[PDB]
This record gives C-alpha cells, structure tokens and sequence, in this order.
C-alpha cells in the first residue's frame, strides 16, 4: 500500500541513524586494521606481500 | 640492494594498478579502493647489480592513520601519482609532497607521475604545468598508463636508477 | 524549505543505496581482517596478545 | 611447566571479553561493542608444583563461517562456553556452540558451561538447576559468574585449568 509522507519520512530518519552507526563501525574496523598492521609491519612484514609466500 | 619504494596520491589515480602492472604485468579494470597495506616486488639488473624493488601500496586517504609512519619508514623512493584526467588529484599533490617530507628520510628519490595517459581526450592537467612543478621541487616527472603500459617500466626503473646512483 | 513527498522519497532511495554499499564495504573489511589474522595466527601470534609485548 | 590454550565461545553479548579481562587483568568495562578480530590474554597459576600458564583466546560469538575459526580452536585444551543467565536465547543455542566446538577439538576437551551476569539475577531467565543439569548430562563443568563484581570468575577458569592438568598428567 501507498506510504504516507510521515511513513516515508520515518523511514528516512531510521535510515539516517543506521547510516551513522554503519559509518561508526566502518571506522572501528579501519582503526582495528591500522593498529594491527603497525604491529605486522614492524614484526613480520612478509605477511603483507602480494602474492603471499609463507 | 633492496630499495623500499612507496606509492602515494589520491584514491582512484591508479597506484594499485601501477604496482600490479610493474610487478606482475597485470591490470584490473575493476579495482576497488585498497584495504590495509601490501607490497609487491620486482628485481631488475642494473649494470652488474641485482636490485630488488619492494614497492608498498595503501589507499590514498588524506585523514590521519596509524600506519603512516611505518609506511614511509625506510623508504628510499616514492611515486606520487595523480590522474591527469582529474584536476583535483593534481591540485592536492603539494599536500602529499608535504606528507612525504614529514615522514620520509632526507635522501628519498621522488617522481611525480600523471597516470591514465591513455585517456588523453579527458585530460585536465597539461604536461607543462606538471613538469614545471616537478622541476621547481626537484622531483622527477612522467606520464604513464597502467592500462596500456606506457612509461610504467620507465617510471619505476628511473627511480631505481637514481636510488642506485646515490647508494 | 519544506521538502515535498517526492523529495523525501528520493532522499530515502539514495540512503537505501548508500546503505547497501556500506554493508558491502563492512564485509570487505571483515574478510580482509579474517584473512590477515589467519596469517598472523600462523606466523606470529604474539601480535594478538593483550596487553601487547613487542 | 605448562601452557594450556583455552578458548571462550558463546553468543555475542554474554560477557566473553569481560570474563577474559576480569581473570587476566582484573579489569572490566561497560562498553557494549562486539569484539573485532581475535585476541588472547594470559594468566599463570601454580597447580601443585607446576607453573601453569593459561593462554585464553577471545573473538566475537558469530555463527557465520569465518576464516579464523580453525586456527582459533587449533591446539585448545579447554573451552568456556558462556551464556547470559538473563537472556534465554543465549542458552538455547548452547548445543549449536558445542557442535561447532566438536568440529574443531577432540570430543573429550575440558569444557565449562558458564552462566554469566549473576549480578543481574533479578532478571534471570535461565534456572541454575536446569543449566546445571544440562552440564551434568553432557560431561561439562558448570558455574554462574559475574565479570562485573568478580563472583566465581577465578574459580571458573582455575577449575578448567585443574581439570586439564589432571587429564594431562
Ligand atoms: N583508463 C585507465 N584506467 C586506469 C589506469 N590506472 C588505473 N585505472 C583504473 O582506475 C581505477 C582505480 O585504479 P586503482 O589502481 O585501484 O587506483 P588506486 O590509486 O589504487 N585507488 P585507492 O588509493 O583507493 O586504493 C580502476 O578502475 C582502474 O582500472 C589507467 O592507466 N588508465
Ligand atoms: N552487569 C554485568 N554486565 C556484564 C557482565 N559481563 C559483561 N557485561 C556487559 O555485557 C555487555 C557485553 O559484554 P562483552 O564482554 O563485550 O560480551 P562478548 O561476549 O565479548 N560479546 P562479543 O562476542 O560480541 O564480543 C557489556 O556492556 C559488558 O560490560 C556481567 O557479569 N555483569
Ligand atoms: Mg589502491
Ligand atoms: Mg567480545
């Protein structure tokens, strides 16, 4: 059925908050990666080689 | 001789495809922004010396990252790449040069690279403006295409030669 | 400016699209992390110690 | 001396990361964020005359396939399978956790079923006797803990180490 203006506007508000949470968590993942790679680069940088050779 | 070389410049300009072109002779029309940090190697004979290039790559993100110091640490060479089809990528080149010199060691050999020369129809950076900026800042300069190959070997090999001349 | 129904809906459709791309990116980051950790766990697991000892 | 690898497993939100910090660091955090990645912390106890190092691993309690799963369980000699005694769903899925555990570890690994968040027991949804009985029928140890106020956290991990030690010598 056709959504009212307010129903569409609620969906937009909900999506705005979800976008904010997703952006937050992207930066948490990117920060984890960066902190981990500092340790890798300093201890065992061969892990970062492309292609990988164990 | 093992020379650490870093690739710097805006997201999208072609760093990862310049790496794969030079080190594996491969190119991907699809590549997405790079996650984390990686490196690939290629070894050339310079005169009678075997020289390994160990060339590092990460996304061209302007924001602060934890990996920045270790990325530049010990690098003796850099290719600072812009897209000659995208003037924003060139305008911002003095900012990357700023970062390089803040983290880079004093003797680093730097080449300014205008990538995507195969898209001459969509050009937004005259060779001349870019050459002069390079000449003014003591940087090497070339235009390349990771796609068709033009100048890619020459770009990385010229850096390695200049490093080799110093060492 | 009071957005019209169509302007709200367009903003919603755009967010929906942004969300799909953010979800794909999150999973790309998660997969990268998992693949890197496999190698870290194999070669140098002490990197994962809390608190960290270099 | 001995190094025993112990893994924490169970649903997101049950308190795995806080049980690990409370045992190995005597620290606890109210931050409700799911663990990213994989981490381990250590604590060394004396059992009889042996110095025994517990090397206790942590990762988020996710059901989906992950590349890190095999290496996460590899070499484990003990497991704490944790639920939140205030959230029945976390208990309902215990057998799915055991199934995954026995796809990656020998059938007789030392396991403790842990009902965590005992300081919230005014909101209990899992009866102590019922989970105790399940543990007994499945060859698991059992305790209720609180990573927040410390109740039984040491006992939980020290009991697992004592059993591994008994079995190994
Ligand atoms: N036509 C053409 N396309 C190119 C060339 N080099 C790269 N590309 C295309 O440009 C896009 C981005 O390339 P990529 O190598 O991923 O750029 P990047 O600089 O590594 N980006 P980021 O910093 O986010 O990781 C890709 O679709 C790639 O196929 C080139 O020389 N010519
Ligand atoms: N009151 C109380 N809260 C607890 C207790 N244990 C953990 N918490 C809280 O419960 C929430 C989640 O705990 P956490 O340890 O992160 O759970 P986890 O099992 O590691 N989750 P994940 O698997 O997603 O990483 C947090 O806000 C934490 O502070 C407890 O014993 N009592
Ligand atoms: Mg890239
Ligand atoms: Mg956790």
């Amino acid at each position: 059925r056709s959504l009212t203006y307010e129903e569409v506007l609620q969906e937009l508000v909900k999506h705005k908050e979800l976008l904010r949470r997703k952006d937050t968590h992207i930066r948490e993942l990117e920060d984890y990666i960066d902190n981990l790679l500092v340790r890798v680069m300093e201890e065992t940088p061969s892990i970062l080689r492309v292609p990988y050779e164990p | 001789f093992v020379f650490k070389v870093v690739l710097i410049g805006e997201s999208g300009v072609g760093k990862t495809n310049l790496l794969s072109r030079f080190t594996r002779n491969e190119f991907s029309h699809d590549s997405r922004t790079t996650i984390g940090v990686e490196f690939s190697t290629r070894t050339v004979m310079l005169g009678t010396a075997a020289v390994k290039a160990q060339i590092w790559d990460t996304a061209g993100l302007e924001r602060y990252r934890a990996i920045t110091s270790a990325y530049y640490r010990g690098a003796v060479g850099a290719l600072l790449v812009f897209d000659l089809t995208k003037h924003q990528t060139y305008a911002v080149v003095e900012r990357w040069l700023k970062e390089l010199y803040d983290h880079a060691e004093a003797t680093i050999v730097v080449m300014l690279v205008g990538n995507k020369s195969d898209l001459s129809q969509a050009r937004e950076v005259p060779t001349e403006e870019a050459r002069m900026f390079a000449e003014n800042n003591g940087l090497l300069f070339l235009e390349t295409s990771a796609l068709d190959s033009t100048n890619v070997e020459l770009a990385f090999e010229t850096v390695l030669k200049e490093i080799f001349a110093k060492v």
